[PDB]
RNA sequence: GCUUCCGUAGUGCAGCGGCUAGCACGUUAGGCUCAUAAUCUAAAGGUCCUUGGUUCGAAACCAUCCGGGGGCACCA
RNA sequence: GUCUACGGCCAUACCACCCUGAACGCGCCCGAUCUCGUCUGAUCUCGGAAGCUAAGCAGGGUCGGGCCUGGUUAGUACUUGGAUGGGAGACCGCCUGGGAAUACCGGGUGCUGUAGGCUU
RNA sequence: GAAACCUCCCGUGGAGCAGAAGGGCAAAAGCUCGCUUGAUCUUGAUUUUCAGUACGAAUACAGACCGUGAAAGCGGGGCCU
RNA sequence: UAUCCGGUAAAGCGAAUGAUUAGAGGUCUUGGGGCCGAAACGAUCUCAACCUAUUCUCAAACUUUAAAUGGGUAAGAAGCC
């Protein structure tokens, strides 16, 4: 169908994006980023497990489709259908070209091909937030998630709650402290810099 | 509800015009083309003589600009026509007349022009230029700043302008917006314009109100009633009054002592003192809703 | 190739910073300039007659000549080879002083202060500048206590 | 115990929209003038609508800002045709309010065959002693934040003056 | 490869952004005739290929994908 | 201390709401005969003074938004010059010098010139 | 009625300036009015591609004659490329 | 040593322009498949376009910021009084 990924892996031009003058982009393969059971609160998925990235390079959203709905399968045959919560974080907006032959060289500029998202050193490509009792199945599930990417990857169980940016040993203390509102899939923080109807609407 | 114009990225995005812009007192437009001096003068003051109608006063200054800020070189209000004879009537036309004649006088016996360029004493009506003299030094010259007003047929500011050049500023105009400009013929008739001056428009107003009704009248012209300003003691009294600024247009200060040096204003509040109001607002908070 | 236009590439050049946009102010019209004042030129994207060429955003040179609302100066520009001393006619507007003669000024103004003082005392005094020395060796005290141990942080992975 | 809070009748605002062009438009125009005694202005478009038959810079509209006692006394006719009575919808949240009546002849215009039969449109914009302040040259701002009128204001006001009857709904 | 054309009842199709998707060949009445052939008109007739987007509103305008089909590809 | 007229720098000045203004002011305000222009004295212009701080305006306040200036972020990202350094590459590490920007957390919320008043 | 016309409020420009794009602009450089022809004549100097040669375009000026405005000033083509 | 110029790396989009993920709270405001109802903004949610604070990923032809390396100037007698 297409060109293999050997050739489309390093990170070689510019971030080449769909916008006024690059137009006829086909659209991408991956179209949900995130699923599982995504309508839950914070306070009961604070597992944070990461697959980071080790290299600088270019990952194609059929490899994302792919890694996406393997790691739906694994999770599904662990913990349940609704008992965890994976986000893809690379949304692909680099679209990459191609130059089919039948001229040659003459006048060579391609045509878009597909989307592929660049990839930095350090940079986490999936997340699963779920209990601390599926610790091995998310490790398990990125592990097999690994397999549909090129390069070298990492799992990390990070000390983060869930999907927040906030510490898991120091989470519970600001909530009991009212300092941050478990707001949906995410945290809510509170400043000491709002009105004063705010606080008087909190702590009441 | 409504989708909200004023946001924080509003803000940020948000440039402040200048101040008096904001305050709405400057045309900066109109003062880019008024104030700045040609560069191959290099040091020289660029003089404008700035008109301002207010509800009770009239101010006509001279000014020239400079990069800290214009410093006034002389200046004239219409209150200043107590001290010289017209007690009441101090924003009209012939008050705007005399205080740019004020202006004038004083500036010319404040350089030392008294002499020289006596301008028009004798008040005609018509067109008048003052013509540099040579031998002698030479005519002032400054140009007119209305401002914010209007300038049509017939504004006080155009009678101050025709006050300095009567006083013997040599100012460059035109009697196109002079009272008593034809708009359909196009002539100067003259004499309009020294009615204008001398203030029969007020005064047969007064005359036709005093035969129409005594109520309308009083309500009208109170404090002309009070003074005894009578309709036929308006014009010799604005000759009096225009005799008397070219008699004595110096002015004296005043000695200003023996003030206590109190504070009307309210002291601005400290952060300790924000702090505790905050910190005992909540705490008032805490004690009211431990309670039930 | 490119084209040879004017303002080619001039999108932050000649453009105003931001929230600085609207009215120019009035004391930037009203500077003085005599002849041999030394002057930077910076474009401003408002006034559009008299604006310079790109290639004189940030040079510097010197005033031969004073128009009425225009002042021609003599920069410097390196035509390939050579350093061309050229005559430019550059509006007020694009136009502020170079505060690189003041310093110098203020310096000549020093020594002169200080050459009249202690000329008739007989002493010398220094007057070139002179550039960063060595330290001038002192003591470095401690009120008893020992220096903190630094100690090289374990690694623990951030993401 | 307020000096001059007094809420009077800024404005009234008549116009009648006939619609395209031509005789209809300068005959809404005498009927505008036989009822207040002023030459009305009219009102052209916008930009072209093919589905209103209306096209750029023509002529649709005719309208006429009445001020003081004259205004008074044509609110007076107006209020006397819609029997004093008005709704919550019908005010706004700046404070002025208006109403629109499919018949002139109410308001005591005789009816013409030739000069046919127009409906017409009244705004009333209230005020305060203190808004040439929003709309004078100079020193322009805005009229305070307890000093505009509000629709509690506007509805008591209506009350006190015309003995409002204003149905909710 | 490149320039394209069309995806609309079982079928050939049509459709000026605002219609009840005209209508014909089939299937099923029914009127008429002495009964039949043609009819002059009705009913149960639509995965507007699919997705996404602007507009108040989409078959009609734009972008990708999916099926049937036309033409160009020169010298050693 | 404070105001008016003209300002320089052009948010430390703006924006939302609340409170306070003695005096001089500044305006709100009363009318359309004259000058003037409008569908309408609403705007502009003119002639005034019966009321007024209601509004503008001035000052203060908001665990205010914004803005200005610092710490954290962080010697982090990046980057001049160097190596017969690593690695299949991608990239990374070191020597040598410089060195940010978010989020996060503190302080402040206009100075000043000219001329003339008021608190005698 | 979602879009016809009238009014109030918010409205840093998110509209418009003939076109392609960029920059610039809020009592304008936009819209509507009133008057006009500086889109006139004549010497030089300078910038832009540049060899520092042209042409085209532009920049301040100089001498006249003018237009506009109450004047400051602005204008010798198009808000600049 | 002082004095200006940038808009590149980086970073940001809880800041503008363009793209773009998902929850939470609000009849802004209608409409379609819908369920209890002849209907109802009467209870349940849905998406197209709505708001409010959040959250994920970006931009050679985006940017509030913003380096390192650079580019001009002055370091005197051709200057001061
Ligand atoms: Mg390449
Ligand atoms: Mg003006
Ligand atoms: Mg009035
Ligand atoms: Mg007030
Ligand atoms: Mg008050
Ligand atoms: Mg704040
Ligand atoms: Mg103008
Ligand atoms: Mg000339
Ligand atoms: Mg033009
Ligand atoms: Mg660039
Ligand atoms: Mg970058």
């Amino acid at each position: 169908g297409r060109r293999p990924a050997r050739c489309y892996r390093y990170c070689k031009n510019k971030p080449y994006p769909k916008s006024r003058f690059c137009r006829g982009v086909p659209d991408a393969k991956i179209r949900i980023f995130d699923l599982g059971r995504k309508k839950a609160k914070v306070d009961e998925f604070p597992l944070c497990g990461h697959m980071v990235s080790d290299e600088y390079e270019q990952l194609s959203s059929e490899a994302l489709e792919a890694a996406r709905i393997c790691a739906n399968k694994y999770m599904v045959k662990s913990c349940g259908k609704d008992g965890f919560h994976i986000r893809v974080r690379l949304h692909p907006f680099h679209v990459i070209r191609i130059n089919k032959m039948l001229t040659g060289m003459r006048g060579a500029f391609g045509k878009p091909q597909g989307t592929v998202a660049r990839v930095h050193i350090g940079q986490v490509i999936m997340s699963i937030r779920t209990k601390l009792q599926n610790k091995e199945h998310v490790v398990e599930a990125l592990r097999r998630a690994k397999f549909k990417f090129p390069g070298r990857q990492k799992i990390h169980i990070s000390k983060k709650w869930g999907f927040t940016k906030f510490n898991a040993d120091e989470f519970e203390d600001m909530v009991a402290e009212k300092r941050l509102i478990p707001d949906g899939c995410g945290v809510k923080y509170i400043p000491n810099r709002g009105p004063l109807d705010k606080w008087r609407a909190l702590h009441s | 509800f409504v989708k909200v114009v004023k946001n924080k990225a509003y803000f940020k995005r948000y440039q402040v015009k200048f101040r008096r812009r904001r305050e709405g007192k400057t045309d900066y437009y109109a003062r880019k083309r008024l104030v700045i001096q040609d560069k191959n003068k290099y040091n020289t003051p660029k003089y404008r003589m700035i008109v301002r109608v207010t509800n009770r006063d009239i101010i006509c200054q001279i000014a020239y600009a400079r990069i800290e800020g214009d410093m006034i070189v002389c200046a004239a209000y219409a209150h200043e026509l107590p001290k010289y004879g017209v007690k009441v009537g101090l924003t009209n036309y012939a008050a705007a007349y005399c205080t740019g004649l004020l202006l004038a006088r004083r500036l010319l016996n404040r350089f030392g022009m008294d002499k020289i360029y006596e301008g028009q004493v004798e008040v005609t009506g018509d067109e008048y230029n003052v013509e540099s003299i040579d031998g002698q030094p030479g005519a002032f010259t400054c140009y007119l700043d209305a401002g914010l007003a209007r300038t049509t047929t017939g504004n006080k500011v155009f009678g101050a302008l025709k006050g300095a050049v009567d006083g013997g500023l040599s100012i460059p105009h035109s009697t196109k917006r002079f009272p008593g400009y034809d708009s359909e013929s196009k002539e100067f008739n003259a004499e309009v314009h020294r009615k204008h001056i001398m203030g029969q428009n007020v005064a047969d107003y007064m005359r036709y109100l005093m035969e129409e009704d005594e109520d309308a009248y009083k309500k009208q012209f109170s404090q002309y009633i009070k003074n005894n300003v009578t309709p036929d003691m308006m014009e010799e009294m604005y000759k009096k009054a225009h005799a008397a600024i070219r008699e004595n247009p110096v002015y004296e200060k005043k000695p200003k002592r023996e003030v206590k040096k109190k504070r009307w204003n309210r002291p601005k509040m400290s952060l300790a003192q924000k702090k505790d109001r905050v910190a005992q607002k909540k705490a008032s908070f805490l004690r009211a809703q431990e309670r039930a | 190739t490119n084209t040879k236009g004017k303002r080619r590439g001039t999108r932050y050049m000649f453009s105003r910073p931001f929230r600085k946009h609207g009215v120019v102010p009035l004391a930037t019209y009203m500077r003085i300039y005599k002849k041999g004042d030394i002057v930077d030129i910076k474009g401003m994207g408002t006034v559009q007659k008299g604006m310079p060429h790109k290639c004189y955003h940030g040079k510097t040179g010197r005033v031969y000549n004073v128009t009425q609302h225009a002042v021609g100066i003599v920069v410097n520009k390196q035509v390939k080879g050579k350093i061309l001393a050229k005559r430019i006619n550059v509006r007020i507007e694009h136009i502020k002083h170079s505060k690189s003669r003041d310093s110098f000024l203020k310096r000549v103004k020093e020594n002169d202060q200080k050459k009249k003082e202690a000329k008739e005392k007989g002493t010398w005094v220094q007057l070139k500048r002179q550039p960063a020395p060595p330290r001038e060796a002192h003591f470095v005290r401690t009120n008893g206590k020992e220096p903190e141990l630094l100690e090289p942080i374990p690694y623990e992975f951030m993401a | 115990e307020n000096p001059m809070r007094e809420l009077r009748i800024r404005k009234l605002c008549l116009n009648i929209c006939v619609g395209e062009s031509g005789d209809r438009l300068t005959r809404a125009a005498k009927v505008l003038e036989q009822l207040t005694g002023q030459t009305p202005v009219f009102s052209k478009a916008r930009y072209t609508v093919r589905s209103f038959g209306i096209r750029r810079n023509e002529k649709i509209a005719v309208h006429c800002t009445v001020r003081g006692a004259k205004a008074e006394e044509i609110l007076e006719k107006g209020l006397k045709v819609r029997e004093y009575e008005l709704r919550k919808n019908n005010f706004s949240d700046t404070g002025n309010f208006g109403f629109g009546i499919q018949e002139h002849i109410d308001l005591g215009i005789k009816y013409d065959p030739s000069i046919g039969i127009y409906g017409l449109d009244f705004y009333v914009v209230l005020g305060r002693p203190g808004f040439s302040i929003a709309d004078k040259k100079r020193r322009t701002g805005c009229i305070g934040a307890k000093h505009r009128i509000s629709k509690e204001e506007a509805m008591r006001w209506f009350q006190q003056k015309y003995d409002g009857i204003i149905l909710p709904g």
